[PDB]
């Protein structure tokens, strides 16, 4: 169905300790398949998908001129920020950036995005139409100013819209196994004793993908919410990723609960029933 | 605006491996995690690359392989927290 | 693959 | 017959210190509500007999609530709160730490880690406290009015921040901020 390519970038100062560090990681979707790291001993983009390691030098000597060059056109925006705040040198900073183009179901373009902050605050990122900017920020359309003058929405526009979208979709296929299966959800049920009267009742769901997913508890028929631990869909380190919804209990009434998990690896949504 | 990190000290599957540490949600990115068993760091400390979200809150990952047997725990300290945080796996969390 | 060429803030 | 739940020096203690909980028969039970808490399932049953559940280095993983009994009844709530685990937060006097004898003010528990509760605590003579919340959105800074004050006595604070996702897990206080009364 509808898929996704999209890369982040992150650059962070360290005064005196040298260059500050550059780290550059590319996903499809949530497979990550390539990567850059200014302290690796690699100083080249590193595959880290099958489906990409099968990509000739033409690519990963592109991808480092690339890269390389991100890793330094942001190495300086990391001062002229810091002049745009006007920040002391005895202080780290972090230049962010991220930028992708998704597909619908038909691999024909759904939408293209490209954001940009400074230390953890959004600093620009570009309009859903891909032609204008949103400075939020004062000394922000500065950069506004160079960017939708420059003409930079424009020809990235262009890439959004062109290159990005039609690699998406080499990727898709070089990765068909990978990329467009899924890995249903592995579930099961944990039942830990608060006390004389309640007793927690959490619902698993391990060793999935894509990391989508919905989780709820439904006693007697009648969903929870506020009073439910929820994990953030957690990486398995494997590829798959595990998420945990857990609920306290009134000790003896347990049998009531059924746990509900929806995931786009599951053909009917599956209701857990705590005591069958 | 910084911000201390959500930390899940958790096993890749069940007890029937690979020891986890996922910090998240967390700014700036400058970060130490340490795996360690009864209390001694564990060497060979492999983590994700940096990533973040949409709110920018970077997010990774630490994992070594072991088993379920001794006690077991993640330490980490970022900037946000005076002395590290450690977090006992809780078989169940 | 990477958008090129990136620019300056 | 449920008994008296206390701690000794008492709850809202540093993380690294120490506390105790205590309880009033030789059987004692102890829970820790919303999620158990494993440390009390460590205490030797030596201390149990006589109602003693001890903490050598406390740690977030304590923070919560607990209760006392054995069948009896549970005894009142006790609110066991660490402190010291987050950055300090900085208090500011809005918009002088100088105030005439007599007069509402304003204190700012303004923080740089992004949390979303504030508490303020007298610590001039044992210390007492009013919690609070942030009034903006992407703000992570409190408010308290204060007083009136006057200058029959030291008022001086300190505050913590904490996340509503874990409050028994607080911030390291801040610096005592002293109050200038004058007249």
């Amino acid at each position: 169905g509808s898929h996704s390519m999209r890369y982040f970038f992150t650059s962070v100062s360290r005064p005196g300790r040298g260059e500050p560090r550059f780290i550059a990681v590319g996903y499809v979707d949530d497979t990550q398949f390539v990567r850059f790291d200014s302290d690796a001993a690699s100083q080249r983009m590193e595959p880290r998908a099958p489906w990409i390691e099968q990509e000739g030098p033409e690519y990963w000597d592109g991808e480092t001129r690339k890269v390389k060059a991100h890793s330094q056109t942001h190495r300086v925006d990391l001062g002229t920020l810091r002049g745009y705040y006007n920040q002391s040198e005895a202080g780290s900073h972090t230049v962010q950036r991220m930028y992708g183009c998704d597909v619908g179901s038909d691999w024909r373009f759904l939408r293209g995005y490209h954001q940009y902050a400074y230390d953890g605050k959004d600093y620009i990122a570009l309009k859903e139409d891909l032609r204008s900017w949103t400075a939020a920020d004062m000394a922000a359309q500065t950069t506004k100013h160079k960017w939708e003058a420059a003409h930079v929405a424009e020809q990235l526009r262009a890439y959004l819209e062109g290159t990005c979208v039609e690699w998406l979709r080499r990727y898709l296929e070089n990765g068909k196994e990978t990329l467009q299966r899924t890995d249903a959800p592995k579930t099961h049920m944990t039942h830990h004793a608060v006390s004389d009267h309640e007793a927690t009742l959490r619902c698993w769901a391990l060793s999935f993908y894509p990391a989508e997913i919905t989780l709820t508890w439904q006693r007697d028929g009648e969903d929870q919410t506020q009073d439910t631990e929820l994990v953030e869909t957690r990486p398995a380190g494997d590829g798959t990723f595990q998420k945990w919804a857990a609920v306290v209990v009134p000790s003896g009434q347990e049998q009531r609960y059924t746990c509900h998990v929806q995931h786009e690896g599951l053909p009917k949504p599956l209701t857990l029933r705590w005591e069958p | 605006i910084q911000r201390t990190p959500k930390i899940q000290v958790y096993s890749r599957h069940p007890a029937e491996n690979f020891l986890n540490c996922y910090v998240s949600g967390f700014h700036p990115s400058d970060i130490e995690v340490d795996l360690l068993k009864n209390g001694e760091r564990i060497e060979k400390v492999e983590h994700s690359d940096l990533s973040f979200s949409k709110d920018w809150s970077f997010y990774l990952l630490y994992y070594t392989e072991f088993t379920p047997t001794d006690e077991y725990a993640c330490r980490v300290n970022h900037v946000t927290l005076s002395q590290p945080k450690i977090v006992k796996w809780d078989r169940d969390m | 693959i990477l958008k090129e060429p990136v620019h300056g803030v | 017959p449920k008994p008296t739940l206390w701690a000794e020096p008492g709850s809202v203690i540093t993380q690294g210190s120490p506390v105790t909980l205590r309880c009033q028969t030789q059987e004692y039970r102890l829970y820790r509500e919303k999620k158990t808490a494993p440390w009390i399932t460590r205490i030797p049953q030596e201390l149990v007999k006589k109602g003693q559940f001890p903490i050598p280095s406390i740690t977030w993983e304590h923070a919560g609530r607990y209760r006392c009994y054995y069948r009896s009844e549970s005894s009142d709530p006790l609110e066991l709160v660490v402190t010291g685990a987050y950055i300090k937060p900085t208090l500011s006097a809005q918009p002088s730490p100088v105030v005439n004898s007599g007069g509402n003010v304003t204190l700012q528990c303004d923080s740089q880690v992004a949390f979303d509760g504030f508490i303020l605590c007298k610590e001039g003579e044992h210390p007492q406290c009013l919690n609070s919340q942030p009034h903006a959105r992407g703000s992570s800074r409190a408010i308290f009015s204060v007083g009136p004050v006057s200058p029959s006595r030291r008022w001086w604070y300190r505050c913590y921040a904490y996340d509503s996702n874990s409050p028994y897990e607080w911030s390291l206080p801040s610096d005592l901020l002293e109050l200038l009364v004058l007249g």
